């Protein structure tokens, strides 16, 4: 057991970190480098992230916490919490002599319940109204600089979601790193900011003979004995009279020879991923090699061609009037700092639209979708025959951690609200009665923007009832290779 | 300091918690005057183990008020006390105030008083039967003598028949216990009046005198002296001389040696002779009254007993036999365990089924009471609640069965309205019986002054937050 | 000495912990920590002992001892340790009670003669496959753990003719079956109870224009693995043209080389054609026009089974070295009929009754994706485990009722020998008893109840041998409580308890006989 | 809680080492030495535990019930502590493996019931077997007690003397009711019986050609009185000048011892014994007088005479009288070695007597003083018991089996308790092969194994290194002693068990 208790301690001490830096009043910490400086933050993403631990166990915690990341760029500090939060329950572990296999039995019937407890309380939104989008995606807006255009921030973050989702092929598949680049571009402000409903590529412009602005170009996808070839596999691509040529490895320096010869834009270095967003922007087809090429390759239906410098840096838009399952934000500001602000705030937001257009539900957060949970399996513990009821009862004790730390970040009287919001969830319906994180009084939800999507809170058990498995199921540490 | 407190009065539950139901452990205690014994009473362990931590002993003098108007459920303040204890941190860590405990607690003490008689099962006939005494008797003897519950449950049985008549008279002092060196349980008896195991020094096996005394050609006329009082009965405290033995049995004097002090004093508050420190002076006021002095024989030894033939007669004493003077202590406790037992079924007859039956229905009903009831005491009403299930816990683990697989089935029964349901007791069946069947019935009055001490122990040691010394 | 045999038994001993807990399919997790610091964790005894390094000498005989059960047995070499490790750890008392260890290995060698003979005379043939079940209770009782299991008679009779169907012999009578098991689909049919077993291997392709009739009742089925559209010389080296107007010609003469691969490829009558690459879109009007079932860009795994059922050859090019022919007669297999279902959302095409297939495939039909994922690894794992039984020609009930049999058998006839071996055979059969007393702390039960319960059974058996007596009595961890392998279909095969007894009595013989260490 | 346990189960296995190489006849020895620096030499197990006086708790335990292992029985205490010790070590890697203790006592109380069903069905009646004489029978079981000793040539001889002294006394047998005298000098088949009380006498004084050593009914009587003349309990001197005054001074010496003999007359004492020595002044009044006086007889002999003669050991003269005077019907005075011995024979209350040995050297006689302690009891328990069992560990072979069959149809945590109580029997026989310098693996892995071929009396031979039939060999043990020891054991075992925790008043 002694191996089955030191798992309690390496991640209830992890879960002590960042039980503080929850909600909005979210405490600050203090992390001493080595170099004497110290970084003032107070995400637990990147406190624990470099925050070096010697027990393997606490080690999980972490790779567990950046699959989180790229799921949903936030409510990974209560994964942790709760996972750390499941296991302080000694009491069951080892005083009651209890084998860990009965507790996983418990953790995982308890894990089918708390599912279909939260959408019991759930509600569906009118994604075609903005102004109730709005309501939503304002929670991240909120405390950050972009308040002064959230209106541009949710233009930006709600439609950029829409050009990546795909409702002809059932699943509804919505992918940021593919179909949704992220790009900056220097000078103006964020008033500036818009998102180009296209394909933009961050290649600058070498050669002074390249077409400038083309209102309908033409995209083509693809010493003696040295320049016979050379010359060849150039004059291959103007037999259909293109105005930017885009290649997938790098052109060589007397293939540009070329193409400065013709004073047609010169693309190299481009992803397979982008060639296929143009491919279905302008029509094109991605041949294997120049020499190939045939008539359908071609940018008919293609907005423009301009390789403008705008901001001292040449950006290649090749933008047009259609949303071929991709899209292009355009980020603009007058200083790098100001760019970082926003780039990484929208990813917050962003990040909301996917969980709600994939599952148009929403939960009543601020510590009313905890309460609403545990007051639905305590009745359940009452009526469960077996010796699992004990940790089932548990975890019904063990969620309320998430709004005890509300209060107590407020610094109101965490014991005497939280004893009372038992009591509205007893009496009244559980989907109302939350929990003020700026107030620390008790407020409904349908009156307050603190409503979450159901994704985020459905991976957040998930994992946060899997980590406490994947630990509890250890009972030896083997050392070797 | 309060968390030191609560750790010091668990280290006091863990001395009682094996020692408690029929399958408890014996404790190997060691006495002050250099001897050895094992018992399993836990009002014997701590009258040899020096309780000096001062937030533990406010449970002990808990369990002195438990032998006024109650002689058992000792072990329920000691156990059901460390339980409120135990899951009081779990309250304080969280952020809990010590003051809403307090008034939580007293809260469910008034609680519990108003479901417990719902719980009553059944009720003593009080048909002063030898079958109804042992049949509802075969409870409070076991856990303290077990396996020999047949023989000791109907002999007390015997006893307090005899007393019930006399109502408004029965007490423990009017059945005393006298146990002799002999083979085993088989031997032992119940006679009437008083009864010691040293027989007759003199010739006289029978004298009808009414006045008894306690306390070469000189001491000849001094035993005369006692005849000349009207005293046909002497009782020497220390050794007779060898000329005093013979002069008793000329004038057909019983004589009489009691070595024991306590077999002295007992005289003096029956008969009324009391013990003079003079060579036996002629000395009438300070001489008994009895009916009859015979000596009788039972059981192969001859014992003499004060049989008062014309009064009533309200005084019983067991005669015990075992080989072993310490299995004997164990013999006796067992006896004034039972004794008491039904020194509280002379008021109001209320019986409630044991072995953790009532434990879970009385916690069943006060965990429904405390989610309906809202308030900051809500989180003390619960725990004591699940305090009561310790108590269950103790007969789990001492019959070595798993106390989770007790918990559950204890509640899924009274969840289909099972009621009158405890644990089995034995150790290779970890499932349930009824209590009723079996005759398994605890006393209710007990159980009113046990939770009411218990719980008055555990906000005395929770109103107080630290011990700081002083002096005159 | 002895203190040198003292430390080299809990050398092993302890190796045997490392694997004690994660015995059974309950098995505890464990953190394997290499080199660099990285956590792998599992609970496979296997993987635990192949990585574990542990540099004691007495433990790397426990090393080689894996090597032989995973290249015989392949599977529960986990318990090979564990019986071993107790035989040393009651030897070692042995040697405190002035024993030598030869008269130890002496009765541990003899030991074994009779635990396989033993197990020999309490043996059931391969049998029960149709007329009897153990066959829907071994199934179903597998797949309780998963989603499937909430009308397990449903699912567990499509199990049974699954294997029925993968049986073919082939060598001397050998009766097994193959790596290739029962390609499983999925789809939409609104409900979980929509499974349909189909008797015969399942493309999921379609054909493209809906012109093409779905009703091919011609036997020669075209394989190819050439893709008949413009094909290319190499996707690294392209040919080089210094001419547009050289590009026409070959760009025209290739689709002219295609209007003669058309006719030979239709000219060996095959209306089902297969291609990998994929089909020009003018080369699948002519099959509109004769009427030929065509499919395009099918998986070559998928054609690789296609090939198998019907016999087919799967032609890699069609220009054997000199020009372009079709390889006719060599390329085409033997069907019966395939039609092309309309299954939910997915037409799937159907072969039935083909040269020589030997294999089958499950719809799982479903509501979502959820689901039928759950659905696939059950009866996936499922199959492998009535697979493993009925390929062994004989097998045996395990799961503790070998082990508590041979616990009074082999305690009676220690017995019947003597001669200074008797504590020897006593300790040898009562080291097997860990085996069950393992599995019980693994499946949350109390450890000393469950094994008197077989052996309190176990032992019936051989007083008399009425049928009162409970034979062949297993236990079962999902219940926590000892079942008749007869009817529940917990069986085992044989030479896995014969070679597990067999090394782990050797292997603990070679650690008994080393007495000093030497180094250097 | 647990640690306790183990604390205790040690504690108690050191006792039993104390006395583990003690068990058999041919045990060894040891050698405690009190406070005085006195040397004790014992074999006998009880006796070791009586003299060490282990303060430790729990190893008194086990003392309690030795002790009355040796009030009701007087033999084979040891078993009954390496037993009980056995039944804590078996049990010793289950307490730790998370077992319950008062489980155990539930097994132990299961086996040992179940001992008692199997001893009394398996044991035999024997009262007139085969057609045999009980004297027959008795010297058979007796002379194999005698065997592989320096008297085994002469065996024969000494085991009818040993019929002769049981039959002589009473229905009530006790073994300290007859008395063993060592005489040094002669052979070995000299050794003469005594059928009543008599002793050394080592009256070397005067009183020749008188003093008839024939009654027919003597008043013995038994005096502490030192008739010497030059006595330091009698004497006179009184430190005068006057001469005539010196003359009633050595008068008055004689008249102390004088007044007091004549009192010995008057009494009607005919055979006068006395402890203290008496002097060769005051032996010629009783020869003038016709009476017989022998003196220097030790107190213990008179305590075996009180017991025959049926009198009172007085310590003062005056009170001599018909009260105390005991009476006997022959009373002679024999020879044996040359040797004067008087004894009384053919009294009312003879219920003891005495047996002299012979031989040339004094350790032939030790050897032959343990023996008869064994072969006497052997006598005394198979008239008690017909119903008896094999010895020699016979018994404790067959419950091992029967209590390991019927272990493996007991489901539940009973089977490895009672299982292991099955292993725990094994060490009476272990301890015979060890204590008797035999290799115990050859035998108890031969012995173990005869009983499933159809053994049901094979048992330990302590002679030869092998097997034998105890019972048909006449080596026998009583079946209700075993059963009492049993019960004695599992008692001893289960009131350790029953303890958790030690408690101690602080002083
Ligand atoms: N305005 C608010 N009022 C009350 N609670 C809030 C509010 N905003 C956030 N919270 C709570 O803070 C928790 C953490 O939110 P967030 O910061 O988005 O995730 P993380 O802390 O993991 O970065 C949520 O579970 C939510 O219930
Ligand atoms: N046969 C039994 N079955 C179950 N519980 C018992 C039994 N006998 C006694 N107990 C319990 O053990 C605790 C102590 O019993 P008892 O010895 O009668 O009182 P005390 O220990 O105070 O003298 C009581 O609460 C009682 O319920």
């Amino acid at each position: 057991r002694k191996v089955q208790s030191g798992n309690i301690n390496a991640a209830k001490t992890i879960a002590d970190i960042i039980r503080t830096c929850l909600g909005p009043k979210s405490m600050m910490k203090m992390l001493l480098d080595p170099m004497g400086g110290i970084v003032m933050t107070n995400d637990g993403n990147a406190i624990l992230r470099e925050i070096q631990v010697q027990h393997p166990a606490a080690k999980s915690m972490i790779e567990i916490s950046r699959t989180q990341d790229e799921e949903v760029g936030d409510g990974t500090t209560s994964v942790i919490i709760l996972a750390g939060e499941m296991l302080s329950v000694a009491e069951h572990f080892l005083e009651q002599q209890m084998h860990p296999t009965v507790v996983i039995s418990a953790y995982r019937k308890a894990l089918d319940d708390m599912i279909s407890t939260l959408k019991k309380i759930s509600i569906p939104v009118d994604i075609s109204d903005s102004d109730m989008m709005l309501n939503i995606i304002n929670s991240s807006i909120t405390t950050k600089a972009i308040s002064r255009w959230s209106s541009l921030a949710c233009n930006i973050a709600l439609d950029a979601v829409k050009m990546v989702q795909f409702e002809e092929n059932g699943r509804k598949e919505i992918d940021i790193k593919k179909y949704a680049r992220v790009e900056k571009i220097p000078g103006g402000i964020i008033e500036d900011s818009c998102v180009l409903r296209g394909v933009m590529i961050n290649k600058d412009v070498t050669h002074p003979r390249m077409r400038r602005y083309i209102k309908n170009p033409r995209i083509v996808l693809l010493l003696q004995m040295e320049e016979e070839y050379i010359q060849q596999l150039c004059e291959d691509i103007i037999q259909l009279k293109p105005d930017v040529v885009i290649t997938e490895k790098g052109i060589s320096d007397l293939a540009q020879h070329y193409l400065m010869r013709a004073n047609i834009t010169a693309i190299r270095r481009v992803r397979k991923t982008d060639n296929n967003r143009i491919a279905r922007a302008c029509g094109a087809r991605i041949v294997s090699r120049p020499e190939e090429l045939r008539e359908d390759d071609v940018g008919t239906g293609a907005g423009l061609l301009e390789i403008k410098k705008i901001g001292d840096e040449y950006f290649t838009f090749i933008t047009d009037c259609k949303d071929p399952k991709a899209c292009t934000i355009l980020l603009r500001g007058a200083s790098k700092e100001i760019l970082s602000e926003v780039e990484r705030n929208l990813q917050d937001a962003m990040q909301v639209c996917r969980n709600v257009l994939l599952d148009p539900q929403l939960v009543p957060g601020g510590g009313a979708s905890e309460m609403a949970v545990a007051h639905a399996l305590t009745e359940k513990s009452k009526a469960m025959t077996g010796v699992e009821q004990w940790p089932y009862r548990a975890v019904a004790q063990a969620l309320e951690v998430i709004p005890r730390t509300l209060i107590q970040n407020c610094g109101a009287s965490t014991i005497r609200l939280l004893t009372s919001l038992r009591a509205k969830h007893t009496q009244e319906n559980c989907e109302t009665w939350g929990v003020n994180g700026e107030t620390g009084t008790l407020v409904d939800m349908k009156e307050l923007g603190i409503w979450e999507p159901l994704a985020v809170k459905l991976q957040t058990y998930k994992t946060a009832v899997e980590t406490a498995v994947l630990l509890l199921r250890i009972d030896d540490i083997v050392s070797g290779h | 300091a309060v968390y030191r407190n609560i750790q010091a009065c668990k280290e006091l539950a863990q001395t009682t918690r094996t020692a408690y139901g029929p399958n408890g452990m014996n404790k190997m205690v060691i006495n002050h005057l250099e001897k050895l014994f094992v018992t399993n009473d836990a009002a014997t362990i701590l009258r040899e183990l020096e309780v000096q931590h001062p937030a533990a002993k406010m449970i002990v003098m808990a369990s002195h008020m438990q032998e006024q108007e109650v002689g058992d459920g000792t072990n329920f303040v000691l156990v059901f006390a460390g339980a409120l204890l135990e899951l009081a941190e779990e309250l304080l860590r969280i952020g809990l105030s010590v003051s809403e405990v307090i008034e939580g607690y007293e809260i469910a003490c008034r609680k519990a008083h108003e479901i417990l008689p719902n719980l009553v099962c059944c009720s003593a006939k009080n048909l002063r039967d030898i079958d109804e005494v042992s049949s509802l008797l075969r409870t409070s003897i076991m856990s303290k003598q077990y396996g020999n519950e047949v023989f000791l449950a109907k002999l007390i049985a015997q006893a307090c028949v005899s007393i019930f008549p006399d109502s408004g008279h029965f007490n423990v002092d009017n059945i005393r216990v006298c146990k002799i060196l002999g083979s085993g349980i088989s031997s032992s008896s119940v006679l009437h009046g008083m009864v010691f195991k040293k027989e007759t020094e003199g010739d006289v096996t029978s004298v009808k005198d009414a006045k008894i005394a306690v306390y070469e050609n000189l001491m000849d006329a001094q035993v005369k002296a006692i005849a000349d009082t009207g005293a046909n009965v002497v009782v020497t405290g220390g050794k007779v001389a060898d000329m005093a033995l013979h002069y008793a049995n000329k004038y057909n004097i019983m004589l009489v040696r009691l070595n024991s002090k306590w077999d002295l004093r007992r005289l003096c508050k029956t008969v009324g002779a009391t013990a003079l420190p003079r060579l036996t002076p002629p000395v009438l006021e300070e001489m008994g009254h009895c009916d009859s002095v015979y000596l009788s024989e039972v059981g192969d030894t001859q014992v003499v007993v004060f049989k008062h033939e014309k009064e009533d007669g309200a005084i019983s004493t067991i005669v015990l036999r075992g080989s072993t003077d310490n299995l004997m202590d164990d013999i006796e406790r067992a006896v004034d365990d039972g004794v008491n037992t039904f020194k509280v079924l002379t008021r109001d007859k209320r019986l409630v089924p044991g072995g953790g039956a009532t434990e879970i229905e009385l916690a069943k009903q006060i965990t429904s009471y405390g989610e309906t009831c809202p308030g900051l005491e809500q989180y003390a009403i619960k725990k004591f609640a699940e305090a009561f299930e310790a108590i269950p816990r103790a007969l789990a683990e001492n019959s070595g069965v798993k106390a989770n697989e007790v918990i559950s089935k204890l509640y899924a029964v009274h969840q289909e309205g099972n009621k009158n349901v405890g644990l089995d007791i034995e150790a290779e069946v970890p499932a349930v019986k009824d209590m009723l069947e079996a005759g398994i019935l605890d006393t209710y009055l007990g159980k009113y002054w046990a939770i009411k001490l218990a719980t008055n122990a555990a906000v005395t040691v929770l109103r107080v937050d630290q011990i700081i010394m002083a002096k005159p | 000495g002895e203190t040198i045999r003292s430390q080299n038994v809990m050398a092993a001993a302890s190796i045997a912990n490392i694997v004690k807990s994660s015995l059974g399919p309950v098995g505890l997790d464990k953190m394997l920590v290499d080199d660099i610091g990285d956590v792998t964790i599992t609970n496979d005894g296997a993987t635990i002992l192949k990585l574990l390094e542990v540099e004691h000498p007495a433990a790397k005989v426990l090393c080689e001892l894996a090597d032989l059960q995973d290249k015989e047995v392949g599977d529960g070499t986990t318990s090979v340790v564990i019986i071993a490790a107790e035989l040393l750890k009651n030897a070692d008392e042995l040697v405190k009670q002035k024993i030598h260890p030869t008269s130890v290995i002496s009765g541990y060698r003899l030991a074994c003669k009779e635990a396989v003979r033993y197990i020999n005379e309490n043996l059931i043939v391969n049998t029960d496959e149709l007329g009897r079940d153990c066959l829907i209770n071994a199934a179903k009782t597998s797949m309780s753990s998963k989603i499937i299991g909430i009308n397990g008679d449903f699912f567990a009779n499509m199990v049974v003719d699954a294997v029925l169907a993968i049986k073919y012999t082939d060598i001397r009578g050998q009766p097994r079956y193959p790596v290739n098991s029962v390609n499983i689909l999925k789809a939409h049919g609104r409900s979980q109870m929509e499974s349909m077993l189909i008797s015969g291997y399942a493309l999921n392709c379609v054909v493209g224009s809906q012109g093409m009739p779905k009703r091919i009742v011609n036997a020669k089925i075209a394989c190819l693995d050439f893709s008949l559209q413009k094909t290319k010389m190499k996707l690294g080296v392209q040919v080089v043209i210094t001419d547009p107007e050289k590009l026409d010609q070959i760009r025209q003469r290739e689709s002219d080389i295609t209007k003669e691969r058309i006719q030979k490829i239709l000219a060996t009558g095959a209306n089902v054609i297969l291609t990998t690459g994929g089909i020009d879109d003018m080369c699948l009007k002519y099959f509109v026009e004769a009427g030929a079932m065509a499919v395009r860009r099918v998986l070559k795994r998928d054609l690789k089974r296609i090939a198998k059922a019907s016999g087919a050859t799967i032609l890699s090019t069609l220009a054997n070295l000199e020009g372009e022919e079709t390889f006719e007669a060599a390329m085409l297999g033997q069907a019966e009929e395939v039609v092309q279902e309309r299954i939910c959302d997915d037409e799937l095409i159907l072969i039935k009754n083909t040269k020589a297939r030997t294999s089958a495939s499950i719809i799982l039909r479903g509501a979502n994706d959820f689901m039928c994922d759950e659905m696939e690894r059950s009866l996936h794992d499922a199959l492998c485990v009535v697979k493993r039984v009925l390929e062994s020609k004989s097998v045996v009930p395990g799961g503790g009722a070998v082990e508590a049999a041979l616990s009074i058998y082999l305690e009676n006839y220690a017995t019947s020998m003597g001669s200074r071996e008797q504590l020897a055979i006593a300790e040898f059969a009562r080291s097997l008893l860990v085996i069950p007393n393992t599995l019980a702390v693994n499946a949350a039960q109390d450890s000393t109840d469950l094994v008197a319960k077989l052996r309190a059974f176990h032992n019936e058996a051989q007083v008399n041998p009425e049928r009162k007596n409970l034979k062949w009595i297993g236990l079962d961890l999902s219940n926590g409580k000892p079942r008749d392998n007869k009817q529940a279909g917990v069986f085992e095969p044989t030479i896995v308890k014969v070679k597990s007894l067999k090394f782990a009595t050797e292997a603990a013989i070679t650690i008994l006989r080393i007495d000093d260490l030497i180094k250097l | 809680g647990i640690p306790q346990l183990v604390s205790n189960i040690s504690a108690c296995q050191v006792i039993a080492e104390a006395v583990r190489t003690t068990l058999g006849p041919r045990g060894m020895d040891k050698l405690i030495v009190d406070g005085r620096g006195k040397a004790t030499i014992s074999n006998d197990g009880a006796t070791i535990l009586k003299l060490l006086d282990v303060v430790h708790p729990a190893a008194k335990t086990l003392v309690d019930i030795a002790k009355s292992q040796d009030a009701e029985v007087g033999d084979g205490t040891t078993s009954v502590t390496l037993l009980a010790a056995e039944f804590l070590k078996q049990v010793k890697p289950y307490v730790e493996e998370g077992l319950h203790p008062q489980i155990i006592i539930r097994a132990f109380r299961t086996a040992t019931q179940l001992a008692v069903n199997k001893i009394k069905e398996i044991a035999v009646t024997v009262k007139k077997a085969d057609k045999v004489e009980q004297r027959k029978l008795l010297e058979k079981c007796a002379m194999t007690a005698l065997s592989s000793k320096l008297i085994s040539q002469q065996k024969a001889f000494f085991a009818k003397m040993v019929v002769d002294a049981v039959m002589m006394l009473d229905d009530l047998l006790q073994l300290k009711m007859i008395g063993i005298k060592k005489v040094q000098g002669g052979a070995l088949e000299d050794s003469q019986l005594v059928a009543g009380v008599a002793f050394k006498k080592t009256f070397s004084y005067a009183g020749f050609e008188m003093q008839p050593k024939k009654y027919h009914n003597p008043k013995i009587a038994l005096l502490n009185v030192e008739l010497e003349l030059k006595a330091e309990k009698d004497n006179a001197e009184i430190r005068v000048h006057t001469v005539e005054d010196y003359q009633a001074i050595v008068d008055a010496e004689w008249n102390i011892l004088y007044d007091k003999l004549e009192k010995i007359h008057h009494s009607g004492a005919k055979v006068v014994s006395s402890k203290l020595p008496i002097g060769d002044v005051a032996t010629q009044y009783f020869a003038d007088r016709d009476m017989f006086c022998a003196g220097r007889v030790p107190e213990e002999d008179l305590k075996r005479t009180m017991m025959a003669c049926g009198g009172s050991i007085q310590t003062s003269v005056n009170a001599l009288s018909a009260d105390v005077l005991g009476r006997c019907q022959v009373f002679e005075e024999t020879q044996i070695g040359g040797e004067r011995y008087n004894f009384f024979t053919g009294c009312p209350k003879a219920k003891t007597c005495t047996f002299i040995l012979r031989g040339g050297a004094e350790q032939f006689m030790e050897e032959t003083e343990r023996s008869l302690h064994d072969a006497i009891m052997i006598v005394r328990r198979a008239i008690k018991n017909d119903s008896v069992v094999a010895g020699g560990g016979a018994i404790e072979m067959e419950l091992s089996k029967y209590l390991r069959d019927y272990s493996r149809t007991i489901p539940g945590k009973q089977q490895l308790l009672i299982g292991a109580y099955a292993k725990a029997l094994e060490i009476i026989p272990r301890q015979l092969c060890d204590n008797a310098g035999f290799d115990a693996t050859n035998i108890l892995n031969k012995l173990r194994a005869r009983h499933a071929q159809g053994g049901t009396w094979y048992g330990v031979d302590i002679n030869n290194e092998d097997i034998a039939d105890n019972f048909e060999a006449f080596v026998w043990e009583p079946a209700m002693v075993r059963i009492n020891a049993l019960t004695a054991a599992s008692e001893a075992a289960c009131l350790i068990v029953s303890v958790d925790e030690t408690i101690k008043n602080p002083r």
